[PDB]
RNA sequence: GAAAUUGGGCGCAAUAGAUAUAGUACCGCAAGGGAAAGAUGAAAAAACCAAGCAUAAUAUAGCAAGGACUAACCCCUAUACCUUCUGCAUAAUGAAUUAACUAGAAAUAACUUUGCAAGGAGAGCCAAAGCUAAGACCCCCGAAACCAGACGA
């Protein structure tokens, strides 16, 4: 519900408009598992997409990790100091382009 | 048992979330909780349909006001806006209202103008020149 | 027990069955179990135009 | 609070155990050792239920009259009292019919 | 009882005063109905609501052109009380395959086949 | 699951000890009605639908089912690259650390499963090396099937096995309905 | 009628309907009808011609039936001079 | 040992040279390997040369000696994931770490 | 196969890659949620709900369906009527035509089993194999076959082309032992004598007409004189040709097999027979 | 309802599994009934989370919320849940609350997916495309009673 819970304003981070438009998104962090069925999407998009993705946003700096995790993870983290880590367990890749195409457009 | 639930607190925590600001023992008790957060999130849903239209009952009550304040009435006023092709809706009007009433005089010494000549159109019946801001622009 | 190429055969069998029938016969290939599966009836006239294909 | 605070003692799993590596030899000892033994031969367990399958009316009558002779007295007892439920459940109750 | 009912052949005979009221000419008719559903089927027959699926009316405040024939009209004598009918006028003549994406149909009942959206 | 048998078995609640009068009189108290204390409502009751006895799950397929999936198997191992053929399971010693380190020059697999034709012709040495291992299995041409077929990640042959595997295989092709089991004697079959 | 015995595990047959009731291998069942030897002095003859005959039976009677027999009569049935030989095979249906 | 080949700049030649080392006549890539000695001599003396054997899966794929120069001239390239992520060309801000 | 070539490039079939065959494995519906469960699928409580309707048949108090109708004997001895499964003769020209029965031989109902070409089985009272006119023309073999029941067009079509047709009988212990011969040996029991028919199939078994295996052997010829006058073909003689002393011989009746006798234990693993020669047991079996 | 005839754990782990730590304590004149529970560490010769309260009582007004709002309330909207009914806010039933336990078991026939196919099936059984295999449908508590054998004046 909207009473339990909080509220803001429409607001920008430093006029993101005004000026010039920046991308609010500074590092993306993928952990994903060279073995492992939760994370085939993830090496997929890895193989695939994850550099011309890199290259279309050349503001973003992305850390593919490749660590035995259980489930894989990616952690976007805004120019205002926001964490938000949502996962990719067992995610295809368009859903996977998609979702950080998400990540890459919001604040 | 051979296989018996070990994750019951957490569906226990998916009700209860939402009840953590209620009243009594609401905010503690599952079988209290269920009912309450139920029919929170009924009201969550139909609450929307009388957001809608106490938004829209709170702009009649602005426009209506404000028009009150330049001696026209509501349905003068919109009707009169109608009929000049001044497609402004209740939202904008109640925004001009307020914020800029130079605005919304004009707007309504426009719907006066063209109630006026209204009057004075449906008055002298018969074929006579027409208003000046009583023409239609017709589109094709 | 169809083995090769089980689309060629229901592409021929849809050229052959047509004009037993007017309308094209709807089938349905199972490309792992290798089959296919016309509807209606048409065992003696499959049998002797399989036998006539040479096999 | 039906739920444990500290997580428990890790499970190892030998995958290459002799019980798990050998696991599934010979059972297909009838259709390439010549047919000479059916692998139902190849079970281990009750001796009225090696090699048959049925539903618990039936696995409790086969019980009796294969080795219900030698069975304890309560144990008899316990189930002939089963069998005499199960038979007026599966033949008296029920929806479909 | 409550049944179905029939309607007079009177009641379908327009006179001149009719005739000049509305727009119609008796000699040369129109060839094209405008229906649309105006009042709900429900707390209706079930005769009323089949008719009204069989006009594809099922939503309200939508047009569909019909056929002026007896057979068509018949079904609109049924649920007369449920439509509004209007000519269907046609001021240029009726769509080539040149103008067939651009058309509009207007609130006067008329097909206007050149549509631009630009003022006179 | 053929092999299966589950020895669970709970109690259900006439074979639960004690319990036989009711607790408290149908209308007197204000307490609910209840039959017995051994109803499966209470503390030490028995159970509803629990499981009852040993079960066994035994079911066969038919045994060209079971045949046709040796084929299928032996396809897939071969068509995977994981099949080799050998002449004879002769090694030169009888060391463990030999094999394993042949198998990783080779690039085999982790774990290999070693098939001779019969067990009392194995040669010593091969049964010296596998014998200590826990992922190099022997297994006669007798006990080859599926599970421990993909199990495995390579499965090695010889010769004679696999002139062994078309004898079996491919008599089941080309077989009649039998009349009677085929551990009887026929005309042609052993 | 019994799911399971308490001897053999089986399906049991109602023996009314064996006593009664001819399944044909089509899946008909032929019946006679009811008092057609009872009273026949005062029925006239198309009636009494009516009553003489061998009746099929419903759709639901026949699986009423069907669920009441086991399988052993449910089976072909090459006998030497059957008079109802040429009935069990369904000729010429179009569904 | 590496599963990594690349085919010889002179692999035609080669090739040529020991069909001729096992025979010969004209179109000598249509010949047939119906012969199995044929093939076991000449798949064993390319696997001998090359370094890099015909797999059980493709041996049965070649019945010509052109099928044999059609195997014989792909990259097989084996690498890890790591050198072939971090070794295709990455774009500044791609950081690819690996914990194996 | 292209599905091999595609199966070199994708994973090793493992332990943890196999899947059921999309539509064999419907989903388990058992009664928890909205949907599956409130009532659970019985209903509003009455008596189906509660688990208790009557047996099958009973229709609420009213005489039911299946007691209404009077009791005749449509089944009434149905268990001692004797049963005879079909062998049309285009099943027989298939099974000759195909090498499954060996028509140089005289086709017993052993030859016929294992052919696999008829399946019979003595429980289930099947007293054997009956002769079927189906296909009795486009029926070219010389044969020389033993039915338990024929038609007359069937000796009509097999005696056309040049064969022989003579009808036995069996008990129930003596085709069990024709049918599957080789689970009787294994079975340590001497070979008893087949038996004679009993009262009523007695006058079928003399007469020449249907070919009978204790007629008159001087009435075959006027017989096959007769068929031969009422289908229409120039009656060949047996006599002439060279499969005749295959064509002439049967066993004679209270004798099961061909080649072999009553009383003699046949012993399968060192490949023997066990011949009497006690007097008495040579009174019993030659009896 | 025959016969001839034939031939260690895809277990439980302290409300579970035995009632069992014990047929003990306790109840009953007796026959009989029948419990509950323990958790340190190698050595004692060494936190966080149920209800319930407390920290910290309360502010006009109303199924205890929801839309919101600068703002907890004030504004506006809103006849608790289950069950049984033609219809329950119903002043009809049930429920103090928390934790744990507590209720859909299977047949022939049909259908889906394989295998083989005039045959199927590892005998017996079915077969005028069938047969074999698998998958998939059938609850829980409650009487007053009746009978048998004991225990009781
Ligand atoms: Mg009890
Ligand atoms: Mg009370
Ligand atoms: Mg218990
Ligand atoms: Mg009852
Ligand atoms: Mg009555
Ligand atoms: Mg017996
Ligand atoms: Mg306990
Ligand atoms: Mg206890
Ligand atoms: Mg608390
Ligand atoms: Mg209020
Ligand atoms: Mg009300
Ligand atoms: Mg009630
Ligand atoms: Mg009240
Ligand atoms: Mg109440
Ligand atoms: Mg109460
Ligand atoms: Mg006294």
């Amino acid at each position: 519900t909207a009473r339990g819970t909080p509220s803001r304003f429409l607001a920008s981070v430093l006029h993101n408009g005004l000026g010039r438009y920046v991308q609010q998104l500074q590092r993306l962090s993928f952990s994903v598992s060279r073995d492992g069925a939760s994370s085939r999407g993830a090496r997929e998009f890895v193989e695939r997409e994850v550099i011309d993705f890199a290259r279309r946003n050349p503001g973003v700096v992305i850390y593919v990790n490749s660590r035995p995790c259980c489930v894989p993870r990616v952690v976007a983290e805004y120019l205002n100091g926001a964490v938000r880590e949502e996962s990719i367990h067992c995610k295809s890749v368009e859903e996977i382009s998609t979702l950080v195409q998400k990540l890459a457009d919001q604040s | 048992l051979r296989n018996r639930v070990t994750d019951r607190y957490f569906r226990i925590q998916e009700v209860l979330k939402h009840a953590r600001h209620f009243r009594g023992r609401k905010n503690r008790c599952y079988r209290l909780a269920v009912r309450t957060v139920i029919r929170a999130f009924v009201k969550c849903t139909k609450a929307r349909y009388l957001k809608k239209k106490n938004m829209r009952t709170l702009w009649i009550n602005r426009i209506t006001a404000a028009s009150q304040e330049h001696g026209l009435k509501y349905p003068a006023l919109i009707g009169n806006l109608v009929k000049c092709q001044v497609e402004l809706n209740r939202k904008v009007l109640a925004d001009l209202a307020i914020y800029e009433p130079k605005t919304f005089k004009s707007l309504a010494a426009l719907a006066s103008r063209r109630r006026h000549e209204g009057f004075a159109a449906a008055l002298g019946d018969g074929k006579e020149p027409e208003g000046i801001f009583s023409r239609v622009v017709q589109y094709h | 027990k169809v083995e090769g190429d089980i689309w060629a055969l229901q592409k021929d069998v849809e050229d052959f069955l047509s004009p037993l029938l007017g309308k094209t016969p709807v089938t349905q290939v199972n490309e792992v179990t290798g089959t296919l599966r016309i509807k209606g009836y048409f065992d003696q006239e499959l049998k002797a135009w399989l036998l006539e294909k040479g096999f | 609070i039906g739920i444990r605070l500290t997580l428990p003692p890790p499970k190892v799993v030998d995958r290459w155990n002799e019980k798990r590596a050998m696991f599934g030899v010979y059972d297909n000892i009838g259709i390439l050792g010549n047919f000479e033994k059916h692998p139902k031969e190849l079970i281990r367990g009750p001796i009225w239920l090696r090699g048959w399958k049925g539903n618990e009316l039936q696995r409790c009558i086969r019980k009796r009259k294969m080795v219900g002779s030698r069975m304890f007295a309560d144990d008899l007892h316990n189930l002939n009292k089963r069998i005499r439920y199960l038979y007026k459940h599966f033949n008296r109750h029920g929806k479909f019919r | 009882k409550f049944t179905r009912s029939r309607i007079p052949e009177k009641v379908f005979q327009a006179s001149p005063e009719d005739h000049e009221k509305y727009g119609g000419d008796p000699q040369n008719p129109h060839k094209l109905h405008i229906v649309t559903r105006i009042k709900s089927t429900r707390r209706r027959p079930y005769w009323e609501k089949d008719i009204i699926k069989m006009l594809g009316l099922e939503k309200a405040h939508t047009p569909q052109v019909h056929k002026n024939i007896p057979s068509v009209n018949a079904k609109l004598k049924v649920v007369k009380h449920l439509i509004r009918i209007k000519p269907l006028k046609l001021p240029q003549g009726l769509p080539a395959e040149e103008n067939m994406s651009n058309t509009c149909l207007k609130s006067t009942g008329e097909l206007v086949v050149q549509w631009h959206l630009k003022p006179v | 699951n053929f092999k299966r048998i589950s020895y669970a078995k709970t109690k259900t609640r006439a074979e639960v000890r004690g319990g036989g009068r009711k607790p408290w009189p149908q209308k007197g108290t204000g307490r609910a009605r209840h039959g017995s204390i051994r109803s499966p409502l209470w503390r030490g009751g028995g159970v509803a639908h629990g499981p009852r006895g040993p079960t066994s799950y035994y079911y066969m397929l038919p045994m060209k089912v079971r045949a046709l999936g040796l084929k299928v198997a032996l396809t897939v191992k071969l068509a995977q690259d994981d099949l080799h053929i050998m002449d004879s399971l002769e090694l030169p010693t009888g060391d463990p650390q030999y094999l394993t380190e042949l198998a990783h020059y080779r690039r085999w697999g982790d774990s290999v499963l070693l098939v001779d034709l019969t067990h009392e012709e194995m040669p010593q040495s091969i049964v010296e090396a596998t014998s200590r291992l826990k992922t190099f299995n022997l297994i006669p041409a007798v006990g080859l099937n599926v599970h421990s077929m993909l199990k495995h990640q390579t499965l090695v042959l010889t010769l004679p096995t696999v002139a062994f595997l078309e004898d079996k295989l491919l008599w089941q092709d080309s077989r009649y309905r039998p009349l009677y089991p085929f551990s009887l004697p026929y005309s042609d079959f052993p | 009628l019994t799911y399971f015995s308490a001897r053999k595990g089986k399906r049991k047959t109602v023996k009314a309907v064996i006593d009664r009731f001819l399944r044909l291998h089509c899946g008909l069942w032929v019946r006679r009808k009811a008092g057609y030897k009872k009273k026949l002095w005062k029925k006239t003859p198309a009636r009494k011609k009516r009553l003489r005959e061998f009746v099929f039976c419903n759709k639901t009677q026949s699986k009423l039936l069907d669920k009441m027999t086991t399988s052993f009569w449910k089976r072909r049935n090459w006998y030497v001079d059957d008079p109802y030989q040429k009935y069990h095979d369904r000729t010429n249906l179009k569904v | 040992r590496s599963r990594a080949y690349t085919p010889p700049e002179d692999l035609q030649s080669r090739l040529e040279s020991y069909v001729k080392e096992v025979f010969l006549p004209s179109n000598w890539q249509d010949i047939s390997l119906e012969d199995s000695r044929l093939k076991f001599n000449l798949l064993a003396h390319l696997a001998d040369d090359l370094g890099h054997v015909v797999p059980n899966s493709r041996l049965h794929q070649m019945c010509r000696v052109r099928d044999v120069l059609d195997f014989y001239n792909v990259p097989i390239q084996d690498r890890s994931k790591f050198d072939e992520l971090s070794a295709s060309n990455l774009p500044p801000n791609l950081k690819i770490t690996w914990s194996y | 196969a292209r599905a091999l070539d595609l199966l070199r490039g994708l994973p090793r079939v493992s332990l943890a890659n196999l899947k059921p065959n999309p539509g064999s494995k419907k989903p388990e519906r058992r009664p928890r949620g909205r949907r599956r469960g409130r009532k659970c699928g019985r209903g509003h409580k009455g008596e189906r709900q509660r688990g208790t309707r009557p047996r099958l048949g009973f229709e609420g108090g009213q005489t039911p369906f299946y007691i209404r109708i009077p009791k005749y004997g449509f089944n009434e001895g149905h268990s001692f009527r004797r049963q005879y499964k079909p062998l049309s003769l285009n099943r027989l020209q298939y099974l000759i035509d195909l090498g499954r029965v060996d028509p140089s031989q005289p086709i017993d109902l052993t030859q016929l089993v294992n052919g696999r070409g008829v399946t019979i089985q003595p429980l289930k009272r099947d007293y054997g194999v009956q002769l079927v006119e189906e296909g009795a023309d486009t029926f070219t073999a010389k044969v020389n076959i033993e039915v338990q029941l024929a038609s007359e067009l069937a000796i009509a079509a097999i005696e056309k082309n040049g064969g022989v047709v003579t009808t036995a009988f069996y008990d129930p212990r003596s085709l069990d032992i024709v049918c599957k011969p080789v689970p009787f040996f294994l079975r340590g029991q001497p070979i008893p004598k087949r038996m004679l028919p009993p009262e009523e199939l007695v006058p079928y078994y003399t007469d020449a007409k249907n070919r009978g295996y204790l007629a008159d052997p001087a009435k075959f010829p006027e017989a096959r004189l007769e068929l031969a006058r009422k289908y229409g073909y120039i009656l060949p003689d047996i006599t002439k040709d060279e499969l005749f002393k295959m064509l002439c011989t049967r066993k004679d009746p209270r004798q099961i097999f061909f080649g072999l006798a009553p009383g003699w234990v046949v012993n399968m693993a060192d490949k023997k027979i066990l011949k009497p020669t006690d007097e008495n047991l040579l009174k019993y079996y030659t009896s």
